[PDB]
């Protein structure tokens, strides 16, 4: 028992980190097969960055004003290609330590590892939700681009994340490995900010279904609240809506538990009208919620009985 | 109540 | 910017991990050269559990019992011993992924990272701290005994915990890799009881840095002495902290230039009136699981 903020097994991605330098720039690749993915903002000087035509920027780039290095090894490059914001260099050896894998967009409020690097080194690996504005909070230090977020089914690695950019507000931003932008965010140097942040409601009630298993129950009630009554005190709070989808993946701890959803809802309103108090749930003074339904049955692996 | 060692069978 | 509890890059110790099987009994070794630790009560069945003659079971086992698997690959066993509460199995093959490491038997209050594993597979990777009472907060279920806790330092891994057993409060125990227990823990499924916990005061400290590294620098104010701050300190069920503490937040003192002695006066204020819905680094209590170099480690950006 007991309950932690795991990520995934970081070693299938160390061995696709690469260093890519172009110019006075250096970030993270990804090198899988005879392709390294890294942020295109690796080709714009600051001047470029003001204003990038990355078309116009690219075509006027050599193979060889790109330095890739695996560890020790100058990887050649052979070739290079833009999809949206990710640059495709194509290198003339293939990745042998390419793990199977797939790349995947995933939905605000899911979850994912970081394997946070610089100079194609790993520094360390974190779990982090996608936030409903589309923003990541990761731990990322300049030099840190290129970094990817992952999940790991089996032996399978879904790619979900690239590492791009710092808001204002210490937060970050990215694309999938396809290279779309995570939010309404561009890879050019204009003003741009996050938009306003709501706490994933249905990732603290996967959250209060863990305390519950693993022994916590002072903040459960006699009382139940509607899904409309619950809603208009998650406005009050800046918790996002939760919807019968919510409450339907939910079930599983639900039934687990034997405290009906609209139970749990009820807690979490006297949770956000009261406070704790000085008492603690799962090791913090907060309302978590950056662990899924998915993320709390990993951890928990409890039986349904039919 | 009762130690667990962590073994499956 | 921003501050996460990170665990080290587990991909050297993912190559070591291998599923020990006695009979039924299943659980995860660590491959490093030509031999496979991995905790001694895999020799038990389920009604063996409740004190266990360990010397008796293995003389009744030989090399052809113990099946060991490295994902698909099946590697046969050609010798066995037992260190303390370890199994030694010698096999005919040399891990070719061996990273240079060393065993090192850890002090209460220091982190390392977990990699849960369940079948000889590694599951998932997390920080800990041996807390003051030889316990760690772990998440294990069935299956995870053989698990290892490790730090990296610099090129060389760090093996300091194997994965045994969990206490009735919900806490974990285990050995060093020379099979000794952290703590006054037996590997038998008895009614064994944690001692007194206590918050790591240093290791808080360390955390109040990395929140003013971090332009955090709200709980900044008051000088207090050694002694005056350690009164407050046990009040709480704090550790107290002794010069040598004191010492090792040189460094970071130096980097933020807030004198230790002023960073305690900060702390015995937050002690006594409370974060009064305040937060640091994103958390509304006082962190104890984050070791000066493990601040440096995240706020520097070293890499391995």
């Amino acid at each position: 028992s007991g309950f932690r903020k795991m990520a995934f097994p970081s070693g299938k991605v160390e061995g696709c980190m690469v260093q890519v330098t172009c110019g006075t720039t250096t970030l993270n690749g990804l090198w899988l097969d005879d392709v390294v993915y890294c942020p295109r903002h690796v080709i714009c000087t600051s001047e470029d960055m003001l204003n990038p035509n990355y078309e116009d920027l690219l075509i006027r780039k050599s193979n060889h004003n790109f330095l890739v290095q695996a560890g020790n090894v100058q990887l050649r490059v052979i070739g290079h290609s833009m999809q949206n914001c990710v640059l495709k260099l194509k290198v003339d050896t293939a990745n042998p330590k390419t793990p199977k894998y797939k790349f995947v967009r995933i939905q605000p409020g899911q979850t994912f590892s970081v394997l946070a690097c610089y100079n194609g080194s790993p520094s360390g690996v974190y779990q982090c939700a996608m936030r409903p504005n589309f923003t990541i909070k990761g731990s990322f230090l300049n030099g840190s681009s290129g970094s990817v977020g992952f999940n790991i089914d089996y032996d399978c690695v879904s790619f979900c994340y690239m590492h791009h950019m710092e808001l204002p507000t210490g937060v970050h931003a990215g694309t999938d490995l396809e290279g779309n932008f995570y939010g309404p965010f561009v890879d050019r140097q204009t003003a741009q900010a996050a938009g306003t942040d709501t706490t994933i409601t249905v990732n603290v009630l996967a959250w209060l279904y863990a305390a519950v298993i693993n022994g916590d129950r002072w903040f459960l009630n006699r009382f139940t609240t509607t899904l409309n009554d619950f809603n208009l005190v998650a406005m009050k709070y800046n918790y996002e809506p939760l919807t019968q989808d919510h409450v339907d993946i939910l079930g599983p701890l639900s039934a687990q538990t034997g405290i009906a959803v609209l139970d749990m809802c009820a807690s979490l309103k006297e949770l956000l009208q009261n406070g704790m108090n000085g008492r603690t749930i799962l090791g913090s003074a907060l309302l978590e919620d950056e662990f899924t339904p998915f993320d709390v049955v990993r951890q928990c692996s409890g039986v349904t009985f039919q | 109540k009762l130690a667990q060692l962590q073994v499956a069978y």
